[PDB]
């Protein structure tokens, strides 16, 4: 079935008789890509990565892998942008507190969760025609109130931005080589070119810039007064 | 102790705004340093124009990063709380997801797991702008750092803009305590009253806690991309904190005549548009940060704040005046309603005597005094205060009042809805002058005593006697029919036929007047008899019908009312009071609430019977009340605290009235203390016996 | 004493007859004020903004809102840079946690913790 969604696209895609096909596909494309990264990343944050038998790839996640491959010039900005989602309210400091919670270690408990969170009705339409407790009622819902710290919740969302850059990393790796494992192994593959791959690559350092700037003046700072630490210990009594 | 991240975070941005705050305040000492530091201080550096504008580019360059960074916040959670609105407005309140609903509440009741992946599927649905039919996932109340930073921006911004500071009427412009600053009203005839001003057609909807759009009407906004690319102009609508972070980005002589002027964006920037813009952050911001952010100099959240802070505010104020003067005076009081209204009036009299004029009269205690009848406190002078009202509110004759120095129809009518009541002039004689004298006496007694006086009254009655400026909308509170007959006349004049309309019509500037205000035809002009109206003058027609069915009618009485609230309360509390306000604050609520009782309850016992029977009856009496209708409602609460009307919140009971049990027996009615409105119910073993004694005390009268 | 030091400053920046003073005099005003700035933020976060009896200034602050006044042009420039750098974490979301303290209502509470640091 997925081999089958990708195969479409791809047709699509490729097609340049008919007007307008091409840009009406990139859109489809990027929209499922987005889906795609979604699901993706809430399995791999439910998830802990056990070292233990090297699996290295549940089954569902070897098919959003196997997505991202296949459609990888659009996969990885998708992936960029829900990377950049993650990662702004932990650099902006307006994280939302949350309670810890417990890694899943198997594949058929990591399902649930997803699925309560997934497997959702829309709000249906209106038949026919601290001092939180001081908040108003119609905005009860915007004010809450085992821990419930900020600490944790940028952490958390530091973890999901560092599992989807690892993913970014790994689909830039396969590039060099795409057409022997991606491109004739799965039956359906985008043809990738060279001025392509570079112009993944600068879009690909143009978003991670601003992350790096941060992280960059944070580690720099705190090396820094380690550093006078050190200094001052051995200069002093 | 706690180790927070988010106390250190507002520590800092306290320390921020501390800073900020003398920034602003250097600032704005430049226009005046000649004279309010290098004249008096005598060390001081010479200041010119140019290194004054220097200095205001460095601050404006140095403060922009920590400016597009709130911009950011604020935008995106302005825009989350205007979708949580708009799909509470659009969706089924039925559902556990609605906003309007028992499960939202966040205080009687997922995993923390469930939770966090709520969260991040938010931010990444919200990214590209996919968060549709899915309340957003926001905690308002650990942005108390943007709260901050925001106050002292806003700060700054208004201490430099106050160093630089139909037919278009006043009349018929919203005012004050109407309209929303930074927002448009709504048009006073475009929209009908039902959601214009829905307080007029509803009035059982001022409460405590009340949101003034659900009151006056929803405000609308002229942003977005039409006729404006600036970046702020444009409504914020996208949830993210990536696009509203980009907009904000992405676009890039004598020294006394400084004339500082604001320009963070590249555009004059006005408090107003500001408060305007981030309405509904504002107001969740008072509501939460008010212990801690609401106490800083120059607050907004406290010159915008509701009803809670003016209350508190008010009677903290009242409380410090009462207890300044030791003169204690008090007065003697009988059922018999002539005899009651003569005395009343005789005695307030006497406490009017023995001073000229000038400073007003302060009172300490009262002390009301019954013949034939025991008891004395608190408890006797709001049951004085219920039947001095009640008498003064029956719809029947009234005693004469000769014996003032030593005019028959009832002074209070029903204009428009039932309950609300204004002045009725008669032959003006110096006895009805007096009489409403009294009766503005005795409510600002009320007033100072922390009692319910419970005189309802007109709304525009209110702002006369606050001295406010009437407009058009406050006619709305008259009668919503005829209002609504004007506001249809008003808009069949823009119509191409207005002229044929109006001719047919045959109105002419008379007015007619029933007998509730004396009756026959008075002119709204001289020689207006023989003035037609025509759609040429519509406006200044409905301006001056409008305003003389319930201004002109009645100057003497509500003028004499004037003095008679002002010879008892001085004039420095009535400012920052609407008419709202004072209605919630003497009236009390317009209905007894079940949930509002339930807040302040407390129980006793001594019958000395097991704890499960005890609850038992307790789960019997509040049932009881849920099943129990609202002249039942005020009946009982009579009996209860000697009057029939809640105090405004918590604080304003003076005992926090509690029940206690006493023994059982079926041949005991219940009884009540209003001295410290303590209710003492007997054990009853069966329901129907509790319910019908029960009904018989709160029948008693 | 505040006066005379605030006078001493004042005096040397405003000369020019002897070379290279200016200079001197900017830097020594520079440091003084961002003292002067410390204190002060430390005491006014110590304290409380009580709004009764309308108070709104003890001793020390006015003393340092005193130095700010003289030396006005640098004093908002030293406090901008003291502002962006207390903001500077929250901003980043690198905070270090603290625990919840309670404020002075009073001044001499203010003095003992001023005193400690």
């Amino acid at each position: 079935l997925l081999d089958t969604l990708l195969g479409t696209l791809v047709k699509e895609l490729q097609n340049k008789y008919t007007p307008g096909r091409r840009e009406e596909a990139i859109a489809v494309t990027m929209r499922f890509l987005r889906s795609v990264a979604r699901v993706f990343v809430i399995l791999s944050v439910e998830m802990a990565s056990s070292k233990k038998k090297n699996n290295f790839i549940p089954q569902p996640i070897g098919k959003c892998k196997r997505v991202f491959q296949a459609l990888l010039p659009y996969a990885v900005e998708e992936l960029c942008n829900v990377a950049e989602s993650l990662i702004v309210p932990v650099r902006m400091g307006i994280a939302r507190p949350t309670a810890p919670f417990t890694l899943a270690s198997t594949s058929i408990d990591a399902m649930q969760g997803s699925e309560e969170l997934f497997s959702v009705e829309p709000l249906p339409p209106r038949p026919s025609s601290n001092g939180a407790a001081q908040a108003p009622r119609s905005m009860q819902w915007a004010v809450r109130n085992n821990a419930s710290s900020y600490l944790t919740s940028a952490s958390s969302l530091a973890r999901a931005y560092s599992i989807v850059i690892r993913q970014i990393s790994d689909l830039m790796g396969l590039i060099p080589k795409y057409n022997h494992l991606v491109y004739s192994q799965i039956p359906a593959a985008v043809k990738l070119t060279y001025q392509d791959a570079v112009n993944l690559q600068n879009y690909v350092e143009e978003k991670l810039i601003p992350t790096w700037n941060w992280m960059v003046s944070i580690m720099d700072s705190t090396e820094a007064q380690l550093r006078y630490g050190s200094a001052l210990a051995s200069a002093g009594d | 102790n706690a180790s927070s991240y988010l106390t250190s975070a507002s520590s800092l941005a306290r320390a921020y705004s501390i800073v900020i705050r003398q920034i602003s305040d250097l600032m704005g000492l430049i226009p005046k340093y000649n004279h309010l530091v290098y004249s008096q201080i005598p060390a001081a550096v010479k200041l010119t124009y140019q290194d004054a504008v220097n200095l205001q580019n460095y601050v404006e360059e140095k403060l922009i990063p920590t400016w597009n960074w709130m911009v950011s916040i604020m935008d995106s959670t302005e825009a989350q709380l205007r979708y949580g609105s708009a799909l509470a407005s659009a969706g089924d309140p039925g559902h556990p997801n609605h906003p309007l609903h028992a499960s939202q509440n966040s205080a009687r009741r997922m995993s923390a797991r469930g939770d966090f992946l709520n969260y991040a599927l938010s931010l990444m649905r919200s990214h590209n702008d996919e968060h549709s039919d899915v309340l957003p996932v926001l905690d308002v109340c650990s942005l108390k750092h943007v709260a901050y930073v925001f106050q002292a921006l806003i700060y700054w911004i208004k201490a430099m803009n106050q160093q630089t500071t139909g037919q278009n009427h006043p009349f018929f412009r919203r005012s004050d305590s109407m309209t929303f600053l930074g927002c448009i009203p709504p048009n006073p005839f475009e929209v009908p009253l039902a959601e214009a001003i829905p307080l007029a057609d509803q009035p059982h909807l001022l409460q405590p806690n009340a949101r003034k759009e659900d009151l006056f009407g929803r405000p609308s906004q002229g942003l977005y991309s039409s006729s404006a690319s600036s970046g702020k102009c444009l409504m914020e609508v996208t949830v993210d904190r990536n696009c509203l972070e980009v907009l904000p980005t992405k676009m890039s002589p004598p020294l006394t005549s400084f004339r500082p002027q604001c320009s963070f964006m590249g555009m004059v920037i006005s408090h107003d548009m500001l408060l305007g813009r981030w309405r509904l952050s504002l107001e969740l911001f008072g509501r939460v940060f008010m212990e801690d952010v609401g106490a800083e100099p120059g607050s907004i959240l406290t010159e915008l704040g509701g009803f809670e802070v003016k209350e508190s505010k008010f009677r903290r104020e009242m409380e410090k005046l009462r207890n300044q003067q030791s003169r204690d005076l008090s007065l003697e009081v009988d059922r018999d309603r002539d005899l009651l209204i003569q005395q009343t009036m005789r005695q307030l009299n006497n406490h009017f005597g023995r001073r000229c004029a000038t400073t007003p009269m302060a009172v300490h205690r009262v002390k009301v005094t019954f013949k034939d009848e025991p008891g004395e406190g608190s408890g006797v002078a709001r049951s004085f205060y219920t039947a001095i009202a009640q008498a003064f509110l029956s719809n029947e004759k009234l005693p004469n009042l000769e014996c003032i120095q030593n005019d028959n129809a009832p002074l209070f009518y029903q204009p428009g809805k039932r309950g609300f009541y204004t002045p009725r002039p008669g032959k003006n004689t110096e006895a009805r002058l007096n009489c409403f004298r009294n009766i503005g006496r005795i409510l600002g007694l009320c007033l100072l005593q922390n009692e319910l006086c419970p005189i309802t009254l007109n709304r525009h009655v209110i702002k006369v006697l606050l001295g406010r400026k009437v407009n058009w909308h406050d006619f709305a509170f008259f009668d919503p029919v005829m209002y609504e007959s004007l506001r249809q006349l008003i808009l069949a004049s823009q119509s191409s036929d207005a002229d044929a309309v109006f001719s047919a019509m045959d109105l002419a500037f008379a007015i007619d007047l029933c007998k509730e205000e004396g009756g026959g035809q008075v002119e709204l002009i001289p020689n207006g008899v023989n003035i037609p109206v025509t759609p040429q003058n519509v406006y200044e027609y409905v301006r001056k019908y409008a305003e003389h069915r319930m201004l002109v009618v009645a100057e003497q009485p509500l003028h004499a009312m004037r003095k008679g609230l002002l010879d008892v309360l001085p004039k420095n509390s009535l400012e920052d009071l609407t008419a709202e306000d004072f209605r919630l604050l003497v009236n009390g609520c317009g209905e007894v609430n079940v949930q509002m009782l339930i807040s302040f309850t407390s129980f006793n016992d001594e019958s000395g019977e097991n704890a499960e029977k005890l609850l038992q009856f307790k789960r019997w009496f509040w049932s009881i009340v849920e099943k129990m209708s609202m002249t039942e409602r005020q009946d009982l609460v009579y009996f209860w605290t000697s009057s029939p009307s809640l105090p405004a919140s918590e604080e304003g009971f003076q005992p926090m009235p509690s029940i206690t049990i006493r023994p059982p027996d079926d041949q005991h009615l219940p009884t009540a203390n209003t001295c410290i409105s303590r209710l003492y119910v007997p054990l009853y073993s069966s329901k129907q016996i509790l319910k019908q004694k029960l009904l018989l005390a709160i029948k008693t009268k």
